[PDB]
């Protein structure tokens, strides 16, 4: 139960922020923050400066 | 006499979820 509704809610947070780095691409910043890695449930990565 | 529309996302999710852990009867 533990591993299934922790996993779950961890890629569930991954989602949320790489929603909020759309976000932040598309309203704000833009070009001073990119993507560079984007897997599912599995790893986020951001490139500043 | 709703769906907000980013429940594409955490439908994929649930699908992920599926996969990783099945259901067992």
């Amino acid at each position: 139960m533990y591993n299934c509704l922790h996993s779950f809610c961890l890629s569930l947070q991954l989602e949320v922020l790489h929603s909020q780095t759309l976000m932040l691409i598309r309203e704000r910043w833009g070009d001073l923050v990119q993507v560079e890695r984007y897997h599912a449930g599995k790893c986020l990565s951001l490139s500043v400066w | 006499f709703s769906s907000i529309f980013q429940r594409q996302r955490v439908d994929a999710l649930l699908l992920d979820l599926r996969q990783k852990f099945p259901p067992k009867f």
